[PDB]
């Protein structure tokens, strides 16, 4: 459900 | 600092461990002494370093928001009032992350980023530079906010414009660069067209490169573009 | 401590706090601060201050146990050798780990147990006092390691016996005590028959009682029987 | 997989 970062 | 009496092998040799053992204080400690005996970092040093602060930063994040939901929901209307605790603990873990991003963001400006010629460790640690901004950004509430906020956007957009000149689209490093930035317009700089449109670029432009790839690299590229497809989907 | 001036109920506050945000660390600190009040706990704050330690020191275990594999492993004919990190290492978090569990112990040694009256507060104290001989037993190696072993039996023994006397047995926090007794026995003492006659004698018991209980109790004690049955089932 | 302590 969260915005992928990396 | 505590690890100046260590060799530098094995404060990278307990940074493996920690990470199997899954210690990440311990093992950004031992990378910051590492990083402190002022050589620079191979490739798979740099990503033991990131690997170590983003865990415990992404620790610290996590809980910040825990607690700023609570606060938040206290400053409503028909709230029962239940003292200066819950800000001054939101606090305390606030602190204690700015305390990690400051740390992290010391040890880029001395001395990692200026000795750092190549494409592939200038881009790094830049988009470093830039991620610590942005978390530092997004517990600013002062009079610093844009400060903070320009010097997250600077620091991406100098690494965004070394990885375009110097890198293929492919690139892992360029593709997750430009997976954060868009976050951070997305988020921190209230701009998702920006973040839209950046994601989708960054995509079409791997996606028309991977022909040159072996199965490897192909499936390091791949897993990235699939993040910024995951944030294509959540945002339109 | 560093607790000294904060408020009792403002660290109760905190640790729940903590608890939410899954910073086991700060609640086990704050947890601390409370007990050094000198004020006897409710059995709402002896769980918190089991739930915060608990947490701590399963992070340290688990680590322990994950570096220990590697060291054995090194230590294995054919293995190469690599210096003296891995044990070091293994040594710091062990040296952390019996640190915990000297800070747990202190607390109920000054002065938790001496004025636990009630079978519920001295009986889990007790249990708490066998569970940390228990972690310093997993790690001894030494001319002490009887001996660690020894106060684990003997606080285990004292609150089985208070337990049998003066709680139904059904009560979680006696078939807690006995599934954690019945481990000792068998991983710590080297007495696996003793671990499962114990967990069979105490689920059977139990299984009889459930029909004075409540929907509610009913569904708190059957959660531990069935850990009581897990082990049975893995042993047998 | 490993023995249930609480
Ligand atoms: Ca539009
Ligand atoms: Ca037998
Ligand atoms: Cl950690
Ligand atoms: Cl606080
Ligand atoms: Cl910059
Ligand atoms: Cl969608
Ligand atoms: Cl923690
Ligand atoms: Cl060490
Ligand atoms: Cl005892
Ligand atoms: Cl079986
Ligand atoms: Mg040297
Ligand atoms: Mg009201
Ligand atoms: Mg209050
Ligand atoms: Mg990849
Ligand atoms: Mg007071
Ligand atoms: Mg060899
Ligand atoms: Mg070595
Ligand atoms: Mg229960």
């Amino acid at each position: 459900k969260r915005r992928k970062s990396v | 600092g505590a690890m100046g009496s260590m060799e530098r092998a094995s404060l990278i040799q307990k940074a493996k461990l920690a990470e199997q053992a899954e210690r990440y204080e311990d093992m950004a400690a031992f990378m910051k002494g590492a990083v402190e005996k002022g050589e620079e970092l191979s490739v798979e040093e740099r990503n033991l370093l990131s690997v170590a602060y983003k865990n415990v930063v992404g620790g610290q994040r996590a809980a910040w928001r825990v607690l700023s939901s609570i606060e938040q929901k206290s400053n409503e209307e028909g709230s029962e009032e239940k003292g200066p605790e819950v800000r001054e603990y939101r606090e305390k873990v606030e602190t204690e992350l700015q305390g990690v991003c400051d740390t992290v963001l010391g040890l880029l400006d001395s001395h990692l980023i200026k000795e750092a010629g190549d494409a592939e460790s200038r881009v790094f640690y830049l988009k470093m530079k830039g991620d610590y901004y942005r978390y530092l950004a997004e517990v600013a509430t002062g009079d610093d906010k844009k400060r903070i906020i320009d010097s997250a956007r600077s620091a991406y957009q100098e690494a965004m414009d070394i990885s375009k000149k110097e890198m293929p689209p492919t690139h892992p490093i360029r593709l997750g660069l430009a997976l954060n930035f868009s976050v951070f317009h997305y988020e921190i700089a209230n701009s998702p067209e920006e973040a839209i449109s950046l994601a989708k670029t960054t995509f079409d432009e791997a996606m028309a490169d991977l022909h040159t790839l072996s199965e490897d690299s192909y499936k390091d590229s791949t897993l990235i573009m699939q993040l910024l497809r995951d944030n294509l989907t959540l945002w339109t």
